[PDB]
């Protein structure tokens, strides 16, 4: 028969939870073909859009850094070459800084990216420290090197 | 033959516990098959092959009930 | 831990509002990173071998004074005794780690110069954090009829943001130009160790 047992396990009785489209073949196919319960894409009913923040970042921390803007004006406190070598910047710092933090989580025989790699590649390279994300001794020989030397000098 | 040898399902197992993050029926059914070759070669007891069998039945049952009357 | 006294400083230093739970753990982790980082000997006296015997924020805190209720006095006055270590002294080591780093059980006297300057910390991001969301709010500014049971009378009122708190801690690292002025004309990159603000 089969065993039907008096009480299940806490695994059967679960309550699903929302879980990612996985498998790899792709998503919105219109084509002939699933879990308990998929979970909601997002989207945006009205509002500025990314396409708009987006490129006003780049004035906003201009603003930031400035100090402040005077009433009626704004938006063009960089020339058009100023823009482009700032864009380039941006670019080059996320790829080094990114191609470094993967290469030194290999190296101390991890198999994911963690935070750590990144926070100590940006303290110990660019001297930046960012909050909220959670010694060495002389040995004997040279003790003893340093004992001598003295010991010379007398 | 491909699921005799020990280091083809050794493998097999990975790729299984991958897609596993979304369970549906036909997941739940190759992961009952792994565990059923696991049992067979004294590598698991009856009794997590029956916790399984119990998860893939609820999850039928589930889908089942979502379905029109 | 620490997440209400650091209420009650933050209310002291102006913040009436309600902030999250974000604000106050990245503050917690802002002082205990502090903490875990840190006459007298070298005055003129010392020239000799003998020695011998001898013989803003004011402004705005009056305002503020001015400005409250008898409760709102009372709860200020009560409110201004928060502290990180008075009467807390295993619970502080514990959250410091001080067997770790150094060796166990010091004097009182450094617990109380710990406690007087983690509240210092507090009080100054606050009031940097506080002037950065105002100066955003500011630049930002430039359909429910009817009415219901449960909203709010007038609201308008907000507190600081991970955002700002961030932006102060950016503030509050930089160094003076006089311990760079001896890389001017060269391409040499600086770094430091972290400030102690």
């Amino acid at each position: 028969k089969l065993p039907i047992p008096k009480v299940l396990h806490d695994k059967a009785i679960q309550m699903p939870q929302p879980v990612p489209n996985i498998g790899g073949a792709g998503s919105g196919r219109p084509t002939y073909t699933q879990p308990a319960l998929p979970k909601t894409p997002a989207f945006q009913l009205e509002g500025e859009g990314e396409r708009v923040l987006n490129k006003k970042k780049l004035d906003e921390l201009v603003r930031q850094v400035c100090g402040g803007t005077a009433e009626g004006q704004d938006g063009n406190m960089l020339t058009p070459e100023v823009e482009e070598s700032v864009l380039n910047m941006a670019d080059a710092f996320v790829d080094n800084v990114l191609h470094q933090a993967c290469r030194n989580a290999k190296e101390r025989g991890s198999k994911v990216l963690e935070i750590r790699d990144i926070q100590l590649v940006l303290e110990r390279v660019y001297n930046i420290r960012i909050p909220g994300y959670a010694k060495v001794q002389p040995n004997s020989n040279w003790i003893k090197k340093m004992s001598a030397v003295q010991a010379a000098k007398v | 033959e491909y699921w005799q040898n020990q280091e083809n399902r050794d493998q097999l197992d990975t790729v299984i516990k991958g897609v596993m993050d979304a369970p549906t029926p036909r997941r739940y059914f190759f992961q009952a098959f792994m565990s059923l070759l696991k049992l067979h070669n004294k590598q698991e007891t009856p009794q997590d092959f029956n916790r399984v069998v119990d998860e893939a039945i609820q999850l039928s049952i589930r889908k089942w009930h979502q379905l029109p009357k | 831990a620490n997440w209400f006294e650091l209420c009650q400083m933050m209310y002291v230093s102006g913040e009436t509002g309600e902030p999250s739970l974000e604000t106050t753990g990245i503050i917690e982790d802002i002082v205990r990173q502090q903490v875990i980082e840190i006459g007298l000997p070298w005055e003129p006296a010392s020239f000799y071998s003998v020695e011998v015997p001898e013989r803003q924020r004011l402004r705005k805190a009056d305002e503020r004074t001015k400005a409250m209720t008898k409760e709102e006095y009372v709860t200020w006055s009560e409110f201004r005794q928060a502290s990180f270590t008075y009467r807390k002294g295993k619970r502080f080591r514990e959250w410091a780690g001080f067997g770790l780093v150094t060796d166990s059980k010091p004097s009182d006297d450094i617990i109380d110069i710990l406690g007087f300057l983690t509240f210092e910390m507090v009080q100054t991001l606050t009031e940097e954090a506080l002037k950065i969301k105002e100066q955003e709010d500011l630049h930002r500014e430039r359909l429910t009829g009817g009415g219901g049971l449960f909203d709010p009378p007038n609201e308008g009122r907000t507190p600081v943001e991970p955002r700002h708190i961030q932006e102060a801690f950016r503030r509050l690292q930089q160094r003076p130009k006089k311990a760079r002025a001896m890389l001017n004309g060269t391409k040499l990159q600086q770094r430091t160790q972290l400030k102690l603000f």
